């Protein structure tokens, strides 16, 4: 949920920020001091095909696709140079030395990647 | 033929005759330890809630009032005792196994 | 699944009885036999077949559980609120949609034969036939008077 | 195992037009049978 | 002849009686009048019809059938550098995303420029979207009052190229078109549910598995459809339905007419007891074509040995088994008169829809 | 994972589109398909009741205090349930949203506040 | 420091970690979940 | 953060009177203030939102983002 309000200005490892959250239909004197986190979910207590048995869950697909608990993820990348050696830039074609194999290397303007870009799996 | 509780503890597949008993009609008589609730508050006091040697059945563990009907603040309070003491023998089962 | 959104490991809901498992957000490690020898092994000697009846106390672990178990009463009771359990044609043609056996024959009953509730469970257990005699767990002398 | 997975076919498939479910009235006492439940526990009452 | 009794559409009005609804839309949008777009909420009764039919035209009509959406084209929103921290690409594209549009024309793509430099939390809404692209909109395609995402002072926010995507509502849940608000069956009675007894029953006096209504009452919400083209639209809705599901049919009628030549789709067998059992299998096929097929197949063959689909959700696809007592040739010329049947049964019904809603 | 505020967790594993869930006369669907086995053994009394309470809280556009140990009549919440226009119980006539068929038994449904919890299956 | 003895014993020791038990490649983990369409013995 | 631009649930777009709708709330509140007494069903229902308990239920408890930040 709503776990900080200066989220955008702080760089979070492993948080989690939910978009939509609803106070309860039925709430509690601790919502008079913490925000709410959650959806006030219409459930049906009923045995429909036997993909909710044994603590699973049918959850609707259109409530997933309309933003049902559906936030954002944030994970951060860091680290320092050891020495005046190190520095950060697209590596050295020519000299390259120890290198990676696949590694896309691409997209490394200034030795960064710009923001809004798709980093994959192998990407640098 | 469809209260649908009655027919999930009945025909086995969830919930024992205790859990529906408890639901509805009352919890009874709390036991830790096939006894009721020692007074470890005080000297001779098992809650801050009763007086000092108590002598009603309430004062020991007993609830009078059903999971559907609300237990009171001591009712609860013993029935945390009770659970908590479940949930540390469930954790003492993985390291004693 | 090649369904991409997909990245659950899926069993069968009776199969959690060999793993003590739940689906309450347990997770189990899966590896699949790359060498022939242990291809060989696991599909003759490791199959869950083979765990059927419990090494610890010679009995089975798999069965119904929760929905199965109280949707296997709601079938074979033998009266509905509604009055007796019975079914047309399409319905019990119905029931054998997702069995994925081979599917029983229905051609002795009109659209309008009312099936009953224990007849289409004698159809299944036709291919495994059987002898049991035993009270229910419905039956309960607590509950009797 | 073939026969477990088809017998919880069947019994999904009548669940899946009988309809099963639970509801916070069935496990409502109706208030005659409150008063007897209320009895019951005033005669353990009395015996302490 | 009569397979759509009568239909009838109440709009959803703003009651501008209440006076704090008044004040408000006059105080932040200054209207005083309904939308341009408003969502109708269609009642039909069909007689004479099988349960399958109604439900597959419902479930159609809720997302198999197509529809629009705005979304934004990949690099559409701006990065800048004083865009709103808080309105993440994610959340602005859902709120876009579901923005219920009738638009007539795919060419149109709109752009939301909106700045805050004054220093209070600037809220954008819809009336913002501003269109540059193909034909100027004659009549709006979205309501000017959705809340699309705020700004905090100094703020700015650019998508500069926002467009309409088309799809089913299967996949993506932005194209769903209508909503359920009914569904009943008028060939069944119903208990008095409120008494305790039938309380904890459904209410109808005939039990689902023998029960076979063939008189329903379906009801369906459309999100936006033009205030002065309300019927017209709706007339477009339903005979794309029925043009939907008969296209279907008629693809897999195409699969059966190629029976033949052996395909993967369809393949038969020869049972020891002189059956014949057909298989066939469709890729990303709904419970609609299924029960349809299953329904007609069982109603015109009454004596079937065995008819049945299951569209697991997994391997996304729908398999249809039937097992008869006929040689190959007279099963695959019963069962194209079963999809003849379904064929009938839904051009009756656009027929139908075209000489009733008028 | 998920969860109610009963603490009763809950893996989503099913993604039903809007026509294959299953719906009420009066239209309404579910989010979540919980099973009613969740309930006997777990004993959590607390979800029935906040969705009771909660069916009647919607219809009256109100949102109330449930907070434990406040006084709580169980028949009197169900009184206002059928006050409300709902039956005494929740229940309600379900139609099966792949067959379109009516459930013989009519089903629970009703609003509960539901939880994500921070347990992504893609994290781990 | 760590000596050549103290790498022995209890459970993060050389014995009970590395040659009672192992790591293996070509092995997954995933959370799970049910799936009623799914014989006993398959897994999805 | 806002209200969403059709219900979860069921897709009616509520997000087209959520608009109107937070302000509506706003002065009835103020014309009478327990703090959640109020019976807002008659105000949404003024707005063309139907008897759905769906949409009501994620129009009158989805919390707004200006109001708290
Ligand atoms: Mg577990
Ligand atoms: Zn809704």
């Amino acid at each position: 949920g709503w776990y900080c309000f200066s989220w955008p200005y702080r760089v979070d490892m492993n948080r989690f920020f939910q978009f939509y959250n609803e106070m309860p239909l039925v709430k509690t004197i601790a919502h008079n001091y913490v925000i709410p986190n959650g959806l006030n979910t219409i459930v049906a207590y009923m045995i429909y095909g036997g993909y909710n048995q044994e603590d699973s869950v049918i959850v609707s697909q259109s409530f997933i696709d309309r933003g049902g608990f559906a936030g954002t993820f944030y994970r951060e990348e860091k680290v320092e140079l050891e020495s005046d050696i190190e520095s950060f830039g697209k590596p050295d074609p020519l000299i390259t030395k120890n290198l990676k194999p696949g590694a896309n290397y691409e997209k490394l303007v200034d030795g960064f990647v710009p923001v809004g870009t798709v980093v994959k799996k192998g990407d640098i | 033929e469809t209260n649908g509780l009655f027919q999930m503890v009945a025909t086995g597949a969830k919930g024992s005759n205790p859990n529906m008993i408890h639901i509805m009609a009352g919890i009874g008589q709390i036991e830790i330890n096939t006894q009721r609730i020692q007074p470890q508050f005080s000297f001779g006091r098992t809650l801050v809630y009763y007086p000092r040697f108590a002598l009603e059945a309430q004062a020991y563990g007993f609830i009078c009032n059903s999971y559907i009907a609300g237990l009171t603040s001591p009712e609860f309070i013993f029935g945390e005792m009770n659970g908590r003491f479940d949930l540390i023998n469930k954790a003492l089962s993985t390291s004693s196994t | 699944l090649e369904n991409p959104k997909i990245s659950t490991f899926q069993m069968n809901v009776s199969a959690c009885a060999w793993y003590n498992a739940d689906f309450d957000g347990d997770q189990m490690n899966l590896w699949v036999p790359w060498s022939v020898m242990s291809r060989v092994e696991a599909e003759l000697l490791c199959s869950v077949r083979n765990w059927f009846i419990s090494t610890k106390s010679s009995g089975p672990v798999n069965g119904q559980v929760q929905d199965s178990t109280v949707g296997s009463f709601l079938l074979t009771r033998t009266n509905t609120p509604m009055g007796k359990n019975v079914m047309n044609k399409l319905h019990a043609m119905g029931l054998f949609q997702t069995t994925q056996t081979d599917p029983p024959c229905f051609a002795n009953y009109s659209p309008t034969d009312l099936l009953d509730g224990k007849s289409v469970v004698s159809m299944l257990l036709r291919q495994t036939p059987i002898n049991y005699q035993r009270a229910p767990t419905w039956y309960s002398e607590v509950y009797a008077p | 195992l073939k026969m477990i997975f088809a017998t919880q076919q069947l019994a999904l498939n009548y669940v899946r037009n009988a309809g099963f479910t639970v509801s916070t009235a069935d496990m409502l006492l109706t208030p005659e049978a409150h008063q007897e439940v209320q009895e019951i526990i005033n005669e353990l009452l009395l015996e302490s | 002849e009569k397979i759509f009794q009568n239909v009838e559409i109440k709009p959803f009005l703003i009651d501008f009686s209440n006076l704090f609804i008044k004040n408000a839309a006059k105080k932040l949008f200054q209207l005083e009048e309904q939308l341009p777009l408003v969502p109708v909420n269609v009642v039909m009764d069909f007689k004479g019809i099988s349960r399958a039919a109604v439900h597959g035209l419902s479930r159609v009509l809720q997302d198999e059938i197509p529809n629009y959406m705005l979304d934004i084209k990949p690099g559409g929103y701006k990065i800048e550098d004083s865009t709103d921290l808080f309105m993440t690409e994610q959340f602005i594209r859902n709120r876009i995303n579901f923005i219920p549009i009738y638009a007539k024309n795919e060419t149109l793509v709109f752009a939301l420029r909106s700045l805050n430099n004054s220093c209070e939390v600037k809220t954008i809404y819809s009336r913002d979207l501003i269109q540059v692209a193909g034909p100027k909109l004659k009549y709006p395609i979205f309501n000017p009052t959705f809340e699309i995402g705020f700004l905090q002072p100094g703020k700015s926010l650019i998508i500069e190229d926002i467009y309409i995507k088309k799809g089913i509502g299967r996949k993506h849940a932005a194209f769903n078109l209508a909503v359920k608000t009914h569904f009943s069956h008028l060939d069944i009675e119903q208990y008095p549910t409120d008494k305790k007894e039938y309380m904890a029953l459904s209410g109808y006096k005939q039990s689902s598995m023998t029960s076979d209504p063939r008189h329903h009452r379906l009801g369906l919400c459309f999100p936006a459809v033009p205030l002065p083209h309300i019927n017209q639209a709706v007339r477009t809705y339903l005979k794309n339905a029925c043009r939907i599901i008969i296209g279907r049919i008629q693809s897999i009628q195409k699969i059966y007419e190629n029976f033949e030549e052996p395909q993967p789709e369809l393949v038969l067998f020869s049972m020891d007891e002189e059956k014949t059992k057909a298989i066939i299998t469709i890729k990303d096929e709904t419970h609609t074509i299924g029960n349809l097929l299953k329904t007609y197949i069982y109603e015109m063959i009454p004596d079937i040995s065995f008819v049945g689909y299951q569209c697991v959700p997994h391997k996304q696809e729908m398999v249809l088994t039937i097992i008869h007592k006929a040689s190959q040739e007279d099963l695959i010329t019963l069962l194209e008169k079963s999809i003849q049947n379904i064929i009938q049964t839904f051009q009756i019904l656009e027929k139908n829809v075209d000489e009733l809603i008028a | 994972k998920m969860s109610s505020r009963s603490g009763n967790k809950g893996i989503a594993a099913l993604a039903l589109p809007t026509s294959d869930m299953p719906f009420t006369e009066d239209g309404l669907q579910p989010d979540l398909i919980v099973n009613p086995h969740s309930h006997p053994s777990r004993m959590t009394n607390g979800q029935m009741i906040e969705t009771t309470v909660g069916l009647a809280n919607a219809l009256q556009g109100v949102v109330t205090d449930g907070t434990a140990f406040l006084p709580i009549n169980v028949q009197l919440l169900s009184e206002r349930l059928a006050q409300e226009g709902l039956r005494f119980n929740g229940c309600q006539k379900m139609f099966n949203g792949q067959t379109g068929e009516y459930f013989d038994a009519a089903i629970f449904i009703g609003p509960t506040y539901h939880q994500r919890l921070q347990k992504f299956v893609l994290d781990d | 420091a760590p000596s050549i003895m103290r790498r022995l014993p209890r459970k993060e020791g050389r014995i009970r970690k590395s040659l009672l038990g192992s790591q293996v490649w070509s092995i997954s983990r995933s959370t799970i979940c049910g799936n009623s369409d799914l014989h006993l013995d398959e897994v999805g | 953060m806002l209200i969403p631009v059709v219900c979860f649930t069921c897709g009616f777009p509520i997000g087209t009177y959520a608009a109107i709708f937070d302000k509506a709330r706003t002065e009835y509140i103020k014309t009478k203030m327990a703090s959640l007494q109020i019976e807002l069903k008659d105000l949404i229902t003024a707005l063309g939102i139907p008897m759905r308990v769906c949409c009501r239920t994620h129009l009158i408890t989805t919390l707004d983002y200006r109001k708290y930040y």
